[PDB]
């Protein structure tokens, strides 16, 4: 249940980002899951796929303030209440 | 005189010109934003 909240990049990379966060959920889908392992997976996948200097962040209540390259930023929400930010720098 | 008179000849090669031209690259630009995290 992906709910995109703020988009900056191109729709293809949008789709692949959603697919990768999904695959991360399945890699870690259990009460013992940690968002950190899925974060590692998201960032490393987007590195080996669309280049380095990616950054994955997952949570539900927090406050970031980061610098991002244009057309390389996404933030979104899940019906499962997972707010997921990703960005390249 | 004894060997009969010789015959002049001519040959020259093709000589390209030397030009001095200099060009530039530039450091690509970058962006720096800041955003907050929503509920």
């Amino acid at each position: 249940k992906a709910i995109i909240n703020s988009s900056d990049m191109q729709g293809d990379l949008l789709q692949e980002a959603q697919d990768v966060i999904q695959s991360g959920i399945e890699n870690n889908s259990a009460p013992v899951l940690n968002i950190e392992a899925a974060c590692k997976y998201i960032k490393e996948n987007l590195d080996k796929k669309f280049g380095p200097t990616w950054q994955c962040i997952i949570g539900e209540g927090y406050a970031y303030d980061v610098t991002v390259q244009n057309n390389t930023l996404l933030f979104m929400f899940y019906n499962g209440n997972l707010a997921v930010l990703i960005f390249k720098s | 005189r004894n060997k009969f008179n010789y015959n002049t000849r001519e040959c020259q090669t093709i000589n390209p010109s030397i030009r001095e031209r200099g060009v530039s690259t530039e450091p690509p630009p970058s962006d720096t934003i800041c955003g907050n995290i929503t509920q």
